[PDB]
């Protein structure tokens, strides 16, 4: 009846619309099916502009490649938002939504109504939350165990890269999150850790630095490159040509006044420079061994760079806005806007300050701090896409480790959480559950859809997913009567099971809780949609 | 039956998106796509290598045999080829040496990988085979090193370093090109032996000036920088000697103007009569303090007004125009001067020293001579390059830069660490990795043994480009390495290498007399980049392209 | 999200195929599509009905109110309309009467089902509702017949059958058109004391020859046939010969030749002199035996050569071509002769008798008159129409064809009897179907009640086409049946219709019982098919 409302319109409903959500989610999951797992495939994206994106992250595949199917747009926006808050779960939600639609599609063909199927998803998901309390293992932060943070960080590293880059980046991420933990217990992920792309040597040479690194360096040659003891002065005021306010200007009566009025431009610049000189007069003690540096947020007039050169003062201009907030954490001083009020207390402290000039760009390195409150991670790579591959690998590992210190609990990985829900939902009495009759069927579709992820891990290893899970179910049968509580994982190397606690495979708590909650709402709204149409004024 | 289903549910992505996976022979097509541009750089390898012509969209022609330079102007399509293209560019930036080796070695690792994949080796086991074999390769390079450069500067020792590097790029005459580069290096070295200071070198210090006409034998080395400029007021040979005092001003010479609304204000005719003579006394008072200091030359960084050029011709002061920045920055390093923005009297301690400034006709235009002399040495010397064609002038400039980059390799490491040349470095690694492949049990020995087979391209390429049969010459070279080591020490068989033309039959005796060697610091990064370039291609199971 | 998935079934079948299935459309949608053509037939129903002009791609214009004729020349893309079109075609071929009733009744059965489907009643139980209601309708039509007549002979008995049919089509003429058909039927029927065993009757016994010009009142009835031809060789002898023997020859008149192609073979010139007089005396021998038998008229279907026409002109023997074979057997029934393909000589038993033959111009063109008075004719007649326009006489011929079709439907079975007209029968069927639903409880009561509602369209169409209110005259008609005199109440078309009651026996407007039985069975089955088709499959172009 839509052809009578609009002259030209396209619509698909009932069985036509039922094949929309099932088939479109099947093709999207197949792209990320080979992605899941540390042995998963590696994809490269090349656009028409010539850029190259090489990563195993499923979020880059969704953002770079456009999707014409509206069904996957709902999944792409759900998989993207999962990586935003939890830093993980992009490819997990896609495998959950795509499979749960197919597992529930078989009963839709049998005549079961979609609503009573989606009603069983909420009943089965609320049990995963009650089971999550007994499934999680508590970890006390008072022990300050470094080995625990090493095994958790390797979960995301072994997936994106191999063991070569994992062994290098494992202590780097651990040393980065070590300074994040404080007596205040507050964890701030953005200011504590950054990703700076620089092409030097090989990607495997990436090293950790305990102090802030900047993209700027001294423009004047006489500026000291290496300063033993430098006092960092934070200046957010810029010395340079101003907007001048509509450009009123000067009017000189005689040629002697023309040059007399030209000296007024340096009157305002030298006015703020005398305050810096007066501040240097307090720290003048041990001047040859010590030093004084200036870091400005905005560009500095090259006319005034010669003033800092005679005093051997390193000047840095056009610095980032976020870098100004971290100068108090690295050096330990305070920020100063107006130069009228200056004190030695706001001055920072650094044990080593040096600059390494590579090519046309110059970088400034700061390290050796008494009590540094923040650190950095210097990302080195061979190629442009190599800088992005490490950027996506380290950043995804940041939220994984940071979420561990937020709560007191940790979730074991290796498919131990998905297999445990299968035996729990199938063996649970339905009288305890609020679902009865045909709603009992919808719960079985949710439990069977969770077993594909541990089978998807095996598909990348070449082993038969059906035969490798036969030994997992047989181990959990005798474990209940033997008075032994042990979690059974999946080892893809030998094609047998394993223990995630002994092997060191752990997963974040916030990732799986938001993934199942997010994937359930997507698949439920798609099963409840019986018609898909397109209309609008263009 | 008439029309295919045409891949149902393909509307998930745009029609321009294509999916290519390791299955269906696309990983073989990717390796076959490398061989298209691989054979292009094979004929360019070695001293007998052939240069290539590449015409861009703007019409500029760059004739060079360097793999890193040729791949810049070429438009690449296949994604995995860009992995090989960007791998050769990093080798040219970092070490400035061994660019053709990264292109050839990374391409041969994929050629031998085609047989490895056909036998059923997974992509994971192939990567682990090259990583374990490369770690053993880097350890054997330090064991096979012979000799050292020792002292920084020597007349003879610089002929064992820059000369074998520039022999592959525009071979021509040997001693002619080696003396021009080796002379400019000795000037930029601080020397100062026994002082214990940290050595320093700049790759951008030596500048090559391209001047058409003449011949290569007429080229020379100039201690100062050479520009094409026409003096404004007058030309002066400055035969009165006693050197000179020179000052450099990065700011232009003119009356200081207000940055906002510069305007002449005259209230009455009394101020108008003295306005014309007022500006003349300003430049006179400012330029008088410079002439009183004995400054015969002034370097300007921007346009200078005519009123300022008048008083400069009164005292006989030369005028130089230095546009942009980098051109003026290297001028002060020659004379040892410190620029200052003001027009006042410069500081006597910041004044430079240049004995003579000459203007003569070289390529038909007036050039200014900043050349220094024995005393009061200068840095950032320039090399005048004469040639009949401009195309040869471009690659020789890059050939000299390859020799300048070789000097940088004498600073950061502990020494030069010379390696046997003529392909003897990659050949000795074949017998060592072969023994290493047997010492490792398991299925990983297949990728390790084939990793040493990829090193056979260096002797085969040098023999093929020399007009010799690779079937007769190559097996005859293994006869020296098949006898291993005798019951006595002092074995010189490690100096055997591949010969170009001549009498063939191996030859050149021991390369120790030929003096051609290789750099160890170059071979370290040349193998690492070439291995990661082929590893990246083999680590990608699926390739996706857009719009095409 | 810009482009749709296009569905996986798009690759299945072809893009030219279109699908209309349950919940996919149709379901009182397609029923609303036929309402455009249904309203076309509603305005053409009754004596006040409106004719419709239809221009075929060939350019011929057919102006008639007959639904079977209108839907035949119209090209209709909608397939389910053809179910109703082919339903009206059966009514014209077999019975020939009631084509407008089938299209209107079947169209309303789909309209009353709009409320049934909207209430959730499945189409399976709807079919069973109309089938059980159709069986009860046919059983109640026998008790309402007061017009049973055993005569079927006298001319005044046809005023209750042929005349009511003519009243609807070309209502401007009543006694003029009824006299033309009633007199033609009296001629084709044999004269006998008692004729039993269902004497044979066909639609070919009465014919219509349309002549341009002249008023319709000037028309008359001719026992013979009127064809447009050119006589040759002589003027007729009028009544001087009285009854003359007419010989109808199938083969042309000429010297008999073989089917294969022959030619003349002359060896010597002696046979050349006898070749001229040979063909003259050869055909003259066969033409001489015809004149000896007293045959004044010879009809040869094929072309007659000049050599045969030469001899027949001097003896005064008429020659008529009659090119068409269909009209050749019609002249044989006038004289009562036997068509003879052989030439030979005419036998007395195989020759017919014609009283007189004349050539006159009715409309300005010369035609031959076969009219035979005092003679014996069997199942032959004609009706000469006079009109100013050709299109107006087209529907008049169809009105005559529908008038003689009622005689065929009356004579062939045991009888057609009579039924009260002018909305008298349709209202009585409403009270029968309504009370029938309350006798048997069940879910079929919804389909039975709506089955009686569709009967309200016929009596109100007479009031609607008369410029009357269906909310006054029609409701007052049901109160007139409250209670013989209550079965004769009907719809009145006149300025005196304000009372809404006119006796049917006054004007004697009756309908055939066998016509209504055949019209309901076709209309019910036609509406049953539309509701029994769940999915529609189309094709490209
Ligand atoms: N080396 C491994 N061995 C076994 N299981 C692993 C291994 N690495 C990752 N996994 C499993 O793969 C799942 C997905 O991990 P990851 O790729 O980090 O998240 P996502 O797939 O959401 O990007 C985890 O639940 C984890 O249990
Ligand atoms: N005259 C010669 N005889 C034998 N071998 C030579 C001769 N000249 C150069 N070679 C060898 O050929 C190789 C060419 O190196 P190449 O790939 O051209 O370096 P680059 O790319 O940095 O110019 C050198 O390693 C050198 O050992
Ligand atoms: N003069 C008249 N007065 C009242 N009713 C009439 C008159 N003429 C015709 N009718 C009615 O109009 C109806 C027309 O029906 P018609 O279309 O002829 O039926 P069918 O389709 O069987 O030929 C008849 O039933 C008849 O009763
Ligand atoms: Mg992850
Ligand atoms: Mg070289
Ligand atoms: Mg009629």
């Amino acid at each position: 009846s839509l052809q009578l409302l609009n002259p030209k319109a396209e619509s698909l409903r009932r069985d036509a619309a039922l094949k929309v959500n099932v088939t479109s989610a099947e093709g999207l999951q197949s792209v990320l099916e080979t992605n899941l797992g540390p042995k998963g495939t590696l994809k490269m994206l090349v656009d028409g502009a010539g850029n190259i994106k090489l990563t195993k992250d499923g979020k880059v595949l969704l953002t770079e490649m456009q999707i014409q199917s509206p069904t996957a747009v709902l999944i792409a926006r759900a998989a993207a938002a999962q990586d935003e808050i939890t830093g993980d779960g992009t490819t997990t939600v896609v495998c959950l939504v795509g499979e749960l639609l197919r597992q529930a599609h078989r009963f839709i063909q049998e005549g079961v109504h979609p609503r009573i199927i989606t009603d069983g998803f909420e009943i089965a998901r609320k049990e995963s939350m009650k089971f999550l309390d007994e499934f999680k293992i508590s970890k006390t932060n008072l022990s300050n165990d470094r080995e625990f943070l090493l095994q958790v960080a390797r979960s995301s590293l072994l997936t994106k890269v191999d063991a070569d880059l994992t062994e290098v980046l494992t202590p780097i991420v651990t040393d980065a999150v070590l300074s994040v933990y404080d007596a205040q217990a507050d964890n701030l992920d953005l200011h504590m850790v950054e990703i700076m792309q620089m092409q030097h040597l090989s990607p495997k040479d990436t090293t950790f630095i305990k102090g802030l690194v900047l993209d700027h360096g001294g423009r004047h040659p006489d500026m000291p490159t290496r300063v033993k003891n430098a006092y960092v002065l934070i200046l957010n005021v810029s010395l340079e040509y101003e907007k001048t306010e509509v450009n009123s200007g000067f009017f000189y009566s005689s040629a002697d006044q023309r040059d007399k009025l030209a000296a007024s431009e340096r009157k305002f610049v030298d006015a703020k420079l005398k305050k810096i000189i007066d501040l240097k007069n307090e720290v003048c003690g041990m001047d040859p061994d010590k030093g004084f540096v200036i870091i400005n947020q905005k560009g500095i007039d090259p006319m005034s760079l010669d003033v800092f050169a005679k005093h051997n003062i390193l000047a840095l201009r056009r610095a980032k806005r976020r870098n100004m907030e971290r100068l108090q954490l690295v050096t330990g001083g305070e920020a100063q806007n107006s130069v009228e009020d200056l004190s030695p207390q706001i001055l920072g402290f650094s044990g080593l300050v040096y600059q390494e000039t590579i090519g046309e760009e110059k970088f400034t390195y700061v390290t050796e701090n008494t009590d540094p409150k923040s650190c950095t991670i210097l990302i080195k790579g061979s190629t442009h896409y190599a800088l992005a591959q490490t950027k996506d690998a380290v950043r995804d590992g940041l939220r994984a480790v940071a979420n561990v210190l937020k709560d007191k609990n940790i979730i074991p990985g290796a498919g131990a959480f998905y297999i445990a829900l299968s035996r729990y939902l199938r063996s649970a009495n339905m009288n305890k559950l609020g679902a009865k009759g045909k709603t009992k069927t919808g719960i079985e579709a949710f439990a069977e859809a969770l077993l594909v992820i541990p089978k998807t891990l095996v598909k990348n290893s070449g082993f038969d997913p059906l035969d490798v899970l036969a030994m997992v179910e047989d181990e959990l049968d005798d474990a209940q009567d033997s008075d032994e509580t042990r979690y059974v994982g999946v080892d893809l190397n030998i094609g047998d099971s394993c223990d995630p606690t002994i092997e060191g495979i752990w997963d974040s708590y916030r990732v799986l809780r938001n993934a199942i909650t997010g994937a359930t709402g997507i698949a439920s709204n798609l099963l409840l949609c019986d018609e898909l149409l397109r209309a609008g004024r263009s | 039956s008439l029309r295919l289903p045409q891949n149902p549910n393909a509307g998930l992505f745009k029609q321009g998106y294509n999916s290519y996976s390791n299955a269906d022979g696309q990983i073989i097509k990717s390796i076959a796509a490398i061989r298209e541009l691989h054979q292009m750089c094979l004929t360019s390898m070695g001293p007998c290598g052939r240069n290539k012509i590449i015409v861009n969209h703007l019409g500029k022609i760059i004739i060079t045999n360097d793999a890193a330079t040729m791949l810049r102007e070429l438009d690449i399509v296949h994604p995995a080829v860009k992995v090989l293209v960007m791998a050769t560019e990093q080798q040219k930036i970092d070490m400035g040496d061994g660019t053709n080796l990264v292109m050839i070695l990374a391409g041969e690792l994929l050629n031998v990988s085609e047989k490895l994949i056909s036998m059923g080796l997974s992509a994971v086991e192939i990567i682990q085979g090259y990583n374990m074999a490369r770690k053993f390769t880097l350890k054997e390079l330090d064991e096979m090193v012979v000799g050292e450069i020792t002292d920084k500067n020597d007349k003879n020792e610089l002929l064992k370093m820059i000369k074998p590097v520039i022999s592959s790029k525009k071979y021509g005459s040997e001693d002619i090109l080696s003396e021009l580069v080796s002379e400019a290096v000795s000037h930029v070295l601080p020397v100062a032996q026994q002082a214990g200071e940290i050595p320093y070198f700049n790759v951008d210090s030596i500048r090559v000036v391209k001047i058409m006409g003449g011949s290569l034998s007429n080229s020379t080395v100039i201690k100062g920088m050479v520009f094409n400029r026409e003096p404004e007021g007058h030309v002066k040979s400055l035969s009165e000697d006693k050197k000179h005092k020179v000052a450099v001003f990065t700011c232009p010479l003119d009356i200081a103007n207000t940055e906002t609304k510069g305007t002449v204000l005259l209230h009455n005719a009394q101020e108008m009569l003295d306005f014309s003579k007022g500006e003349e006394k300003q430049i006179d008072a400012m330029m008088k303090e410079i002439a009183d200091m004995g400054v015969e030359c002034i370097v300007a960084g921007a346009g200078v007004g005519e009123l300022a050029l008048h008083y400069l011709n009164r005292y006989g002061i030369l005028v130089l125009k230095v546009p942009s920045k980098f051109e003026l920055r290297r001028l002060c390093r020659v004379c040892g001067a410190t620029p200052l923005p003001r027009l006042g009297a410069p500081t006597p301690e910041e004044l430079g020293l240049v004995e003579t400034v000459k203007t003569m006709e070289i390529g038909g235009d007036r050039v200014t001579v900043f050349k220094q002399e024995q005393g009061e040495i200068s840095r950032t010397s320039t090399i005048i390059l004469r040639g009949a064609t401009q195309n040869n002038l471009d690659d020789i400039e890059r050939a000299i830069d390859d020799g300048v980059a070789a000097v940088k390799g004498l600073m950061k490491p502990s020494g030069g660490k010379l390696l046997p040349g003529a392909g003897a470095t990659e050949i000795e690694l074949i017998s060592r990795i072969t023994k290493y492949g047997e010492r490792t049990p398991g299925l990983l020995q297949l990728a390790i043994k084939q990793f040493a087979v990829a090193f056979e391209v260096v002797p085969r390429t040098l023999a093929e480009t020399a007009g010799l049969d690779v079937n007769e010459v190559l097996p005859n070279l293994y006869a020296a390495h098949n006898v291993t080591e005798p019951g006595a020490v002092k074995t010189d068989h490690l100096y055997k290498g591949v010969d170009i033309d001549g009498e063939s039959d191996e030859g050149v005796k021991d390369i120790r007399e030929e003096n051609i060697y290789d750099m160890l610091a170059t071979k370290k990064f040349a193998i690492n980049v070439a291995t990661e370039a082929a590893t990246t291609v083999l680590s990608i199971d699926q390739i996706i392209m857009a719009k095409k």
